[PDB]
Formats: structure tokens, sequence, C-alpha cells
């Protein structure tokens, strides 16, 4: 199977700017390689056939070049409606491959909002204890949180899960959440948060006992 | 005018074998390749393979062989995906497209594999200028639930995150951030629907 | 060049309305025939040190358009459609424009302007605007002289290259005395000059070839 890369998982850009997405080949494609607009929940949209051939219904600042190994998709005039994942696709030969996407998000900067919630008396009671904690409206996507109970950094348990970029704040939002035992919750009398971005030199971190 | 209205969504049990559907409008299937891609949240788009209804020949992704039987009726202009030996794997949505001189897709048919029964969420309230408060929902199937604040008056201030399934049971919470003069000066409920069970559950967040 | 040709121009559109059906549903032929037809026009366009491909001369396009013909055919001849179609077709597309930039570039290379002296008049064809005009190679004039030696026949005229242009109706020479005065020995559309029993009278020659519309083709001196 041929291996199509697109190194950048998804980039930043702003309004009016240009972007262009890349995605690189394993091997000779040979100017094979079509590219695909998928908004969240629909059906991806076909713009361009063959790296450069662009269909009708297409507008005209969606571009794409590159042959052999290296191809580029290149939106001249981004619009608030551009605002999606693209995919290429190498049909070349069998198997057709489509590599990773690329989602062009709108640049922002946003410190995240940490909030730490201990578990409540139901949960409690049910016999399991999760202790969540939120992160809300951060711009830079990467974000690495760490649980530490009694000062100890803990790997197991932990479960997160990010939301699309709010259209309204351009920001995003994550929230983790340390599902563990009920027995396994008394034991220890300190949780915090540990949430390492690049927002801030040093993090923000939130606790309770 | 082209269109493409595929199958509705199927939610089976691990082994079953299901056969979904994708009729054709505005073109003759017979004059064209048809296509059929599965698509996951974590491991992107996947070929899976094309017929052309006019021979009845069908190529595949190898790796798919075992599991996709592309066939196609040409006098109903319908095309379809028999996926046998169903496991978890098979969890994705499945898109079928026309692909002659331009690609057009379906809407994409949902494909769910587990053995899990439709349980109703249990949710949790979840307490501590601006307050943030949330609830937890936990352990439910299937997907979709509902979750709204205050019978959805509170609509400013809200992103309720995208499920998590742990042991074949799907998770999530919301947050809330209000004014600190308004809470809890003014009581905050959480509402959250669960169509699949039909349920129903207001959690009042009381400060702890 | 190829869209001047109307074996081209009359292949298109049998391919369009006749064999696009057993390919193509009906909905996208527009569209595919723009596409066809975007491809062939560029043909020898001379964009960019690609020169040589701006024009052609009329043997370079038949061999061009045959080898075009062939490849259409073997399109409408197999029975793949759907994406691989549209992938052929496009291959073949670019494949013909490699196929006629090397008879451009050998057009160029060996045929081109092949006189090494005088005025040739080439016919081409101009593939940007399908215009044929008649290509002038300037050389000068002057092609030497040559030292014949014959008493008891005595010049030849013709190059390598006067059977290929095109203009020449006659070629005509005279004889420049020591007077500096010239006397038309004769003219016809003999390359050459044959007089029987030659004596110790007939001790300097120059030959000139005339062009229609074009002045004298060449011109070459003798010293006998
Ligand atoms: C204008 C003039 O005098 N031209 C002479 C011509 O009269 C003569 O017969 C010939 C013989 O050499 O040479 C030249
Ligand atoms: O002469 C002149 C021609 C017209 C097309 C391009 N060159
Ligand atoms: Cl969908």
């Amino acid at each position: 199977d041929i291996v199509l890369t697109q190194s950048q998982k998804f980039m930043s850009t702003s309004v009016g700017d240009r972007v262009s997405v890349t995605c690189k080949a394993s091997q000779n494609v040979d100017t094979n390689v079509a590219w695909y607009q998928q908004k969240p929940g629909q059906s991806p949209k076909a713009l361009i056939y063959s790296a450069s051939y662009r269909y009708s219904g297409v507008p005209d600042r969606f571009t794409g070049s590159g042959s052999g190994t290296d191809f580029t998709l290149t939106i001249s005039n981004v619009q608030s409606e551009d605002l999606a994942e693209y995919f290429c696709q190498q049909y070349n030969s069998y198997p057709y491959t489509f590599g990773g996407g690329t989602k062009l998000e709108i640049k922002a900067d946003a410190a995240p909002t940490v909030s730490i919630f201990p578990p409540s008396s139901e949960q409690l009671t049910s016999g399991g204890a999760s202790v969540v904690c939120f992160l809300n409206n951060f711009y830079p996507k990467d974000i690495n949180v760490k649980w530490k109970i009694d000062g100890s950094e803990r790997q197991n348990g932990v479960l997160n899960s990010w939301t699309d970029q709010d259209s309204k704040d351009s920001t995003y939002s994550m929230s983790s959440t340390l599902t563990l035992t009920k027995d396994e919750y008394e034991r220890h009398n300190s949780y915090t948060c540990e949430a390492t971005h690049k927002t801030s030199t040093s993090p923000i971190v939130k606790s309770f006992n | 005018e082209v269109q493409l209205q595929q199958s509705g969504a199927e939610l089976v049990k691990p082994g079953a074998s299901v056969k979904l559907s994708c009729t054709a409008s505005g073109f003759n299937i017979k004059d064209t390749y048809m296509h059929w891609v599965k698509q996951r949240p974590e491991q992107g788009l996947e070929w899976i393979g094309r017929i052309d209804p006019a021979n009845g020949n069908s190529k595949y992704d190898p790796k798919f062989q075992g599991k996709a039987t592309i066939t196609a009726d040409t006098s109903s202009n319908t095309a379809y995906l028999q996926l046998s030996s169903l496991t978890s794997e098979d969890t994705a949505v499945y898109y079928c497209a026309r692909w002659d001189y331009g690609v057009y897709w379906g809407q994409g048919t949902t494909l769910t594999v587990s053995s899990a029964k439709t349980t109703p969420p249990s949710v949790y309230p979840l307490a501590p200028s601006m307050v943030t408060l949330g609830c937890l929902v936990k352990g439910y199937f299937p997907e979709p639930v509902t979750v709204t604040w205050n019978s959805g008056s509170l609509s400013s201030g809200v992103h309720t995150f995208p499920a998590v399934l742990q042991s074949d049971l799907y998770t999530l919470s919301s947050s809330v951030t209000v004014p600190s003069s308004t809470w809890p000066s003014e009581t905050v409920t959480c509402n959250v629907a669960h169509p699949a069970s039909s349920t129903k559950v207001d959690k009042k967040i009381v400060p702890r | 060049c190829i869209k001047c040709d109307q074996f081209v121009t009359d292949a298109l559109k049998t391919f369009e309305n006749t064999y696009l059906n057993d390919h193509l549903p009906h909905d996208i032929h527009k569209n595919v025939m723009r596409m066809v037809n975007h491809e062939v026009s560029s043909f020898g366009v001379v964009t960019s040190e690609d020169s040589y491909l701006g024009a052609v001369d009329e043997n370079t396009l038949e061999q061009a358009t045959w080898s075009f013909l062939k490849d259409l055919k073997r399109i409408t001849d197999s029975d793949l459609k759907g994406e691989l179609f549209i992938k052929e077709l496009l291959w073949m597309l670019r494949h013909q424009k490699d196929i006629f930039n090397n008879l451009a570039r050998q057009f160029q290379k060996e045929v081109l302007c092949p006189n090494k002296c005088g005025v040739m008049s080439q016919t081409l064809i101009w593939c940007l605007k399908c215009e044929k005009q008649l290509h002038i190679c300037r050389k000068s004039l002057d092609c030497g002289e040559r030292h014949i030696e014959v008493r008891s026949d005595l010049l030849d005229c013709l190059l390598s290259w006067h059977r290929a242009s095109k203009g020449l109706t006659d070629y005509s020479f005279y004889r420049v005395w020591e007077n500096s005065s010239e006397t038309l020995i004769a003219k016809g559309k003999e390359p050459y000059l044959t007089k029987s029993m030659v004596g110790p009278e007939d001790a300097n020659y120059r030959c000139v070839l005339d062009t229609i519309n074009q002045g004298h083709a060449t011109v070459i001196r003798y010293d006998v």
C-alpha cells in the first residue's frame, strides 16, 4: 500500500490569508492524486482531480499542484465557509489510499480556564468515583494534562476528549476525567490537575481534598 | 440533479452481517463505477472497493476482501455493500460514491457493532467572577444523548464534550459557565435526554 | 498544431457524439470534452526555452495527426469506464503532447532551415492560431566561388536544399566579363549547365536562383 502522509496534522490560518495543504507519497504517484473537502458530519466533496484539474462547482480560489511524490493543495483566499478538513487521495495503483487529514482552523490566543470537580454523593453511593477536570476556551489545541494523586503522577484511568473549534469563540475545550474505583478513591487525600500548555510558561493547577 | 441516498443507520451484534444499500438518481448506475469508503475518527478514510453494475465485477482493498462484498442491482439503480463476520473494528461511517469525472457521495451510513444492551445514562451533578458547573453522564448505550441546561434557556457558555466509550458504554459530560452572582442565587438544573431508551433525567446542581 | 488538422477536428466530434456514451454517463460529456479540447489546443503553443515547438511543417503535422488518431482509437476501443476512463484519457492527451513535442524538436533539429547558404522559404503551420505562412531563412546569398577546370564540356549550381525550398521557379545565370558586364548565358528549370565543344575563349561566371516574391534565392560565382 502507498502511504500518503500529510505532515501538518492541522494548521492554523487567518480569515484572509492563503493556506497550502501538503501530502507526501511513499512511492511515485505520477499525477494521480485527488483532493477532498469534508466538513464535520457530512460526506466529503471532491475538489481537484489529477493534482491540478479542478471540477466545475469548486471555486477558483482552490488550486492544486505537485507531481511524482510531493503534492500541495493551496487555497488562495480563504473564507469562513472553507474551514474544514482536507484529504489527498492517490489512485495511481491499487489499493487506493487516503492518508491523514488536515483541518484549516483559524489562529487565536487564549489561556484555558481550568476547573476541578470532586465526585459527588450520588456517584459515591453507586460504587464509583470519577474526578473530572475541565479546560475551556483555549486556542492551541495541543495541550497536555497530567493527573497527580498525592503528588505522584497517575498513568491509568484517565480518558479525555476535545470539542470542535467553537465558531463563535474560535477556541477549543478539553475535559480529562480519571475513572477510579470507589475504594481506591478515599485511600488518597490529594488530587490535582497538572495541565501543561503553550499559553503559559508555568502550568495552571487546581486541586482539592 | 444527481443524488445518492443510501441506507439508514444500522446497529448490530458482533458476528452478524449487514447489507447497507445505496440508491442512485440522475444517472444510470450501469454507465459508471461505484465505490465504497469507510471513515473512522481515529484511522481516517479507507478505500474498500468498487463495482461496475454493467459487468458485475468488483475490485477490493485486499485487507477488506474477507469482509466486504460490493454488489449492485442494475435495474434498481442500487449499489449494496455487505459486511460479514462483523467485529467492533467495523464501527464506522460507510460512504458510497460515484466516480467518473466527478465524485458524488451519499449521506453516509453509520454502522455500530457492539454486543451492548440498551442502558439509560446515570447522570451525576458536578459542583465546585464566574463559576463553572457541570453534570457527568455515564454508562449509556446507544448514542446519542441530548444534554441541555435549564430547559435550554442557559444556551450560551456551554460546550458538551463528545462521548468516550469505556468498556462498551458511552460516557460524556457538559460544562456551563455562569456569573457567580447568578449561582446559587438562581438554581441551575442539568437536563439529559437519551431517546434510545426513551428516558430523561434532570439533576439540580446543588452547591457542595 | 493538431487542432488545425481536419482529421483531428472531425475525430473529436465523432468521439463526443458516438463513443462517449460507451464510457461516460451523459451528464458530463460536455464537461469532459472541454477538458479534452483545452489539452489539444495547447499543442505546440510556445509557452515559457521551448521556442522550437511554435510551428511545424506539413510533414510533421501529419505524423502527429496519425499518431493522435491511433491513440484516440485506442481509448474508444477499450471498455474501461469510470475513474479509470478519465485517467487513461488524460494520460493519453499528455502522451501525445510529448510525442508531438519530440516531432517539433526533431523538426527544428534537422529540417528547419537546413540551408548552409542563401535564402530558403519553407511552408510552416503555426499552432496557436492555425495560420500557415511562408517562413524565410536568411543566410548570405554569397555561396562562395567554384574553380572548375575543363578543351574538347564545361557548371553545377544546385544545392542539396534547393529541391526542398518553395517559390523557386527557374534559375538564370550569366557570364561576368572582365568589363564587369553580365550576359545571360541561359535561363531554365535545369539546375546545371553544359556547353559542348569548349574552347580557350571561355576563360568568370555567376549563378542566380530566383524566387517568386522573395528575391534571389542563391548566387554562386565560378572561375573556369
Ligand atoms: Cl455522516
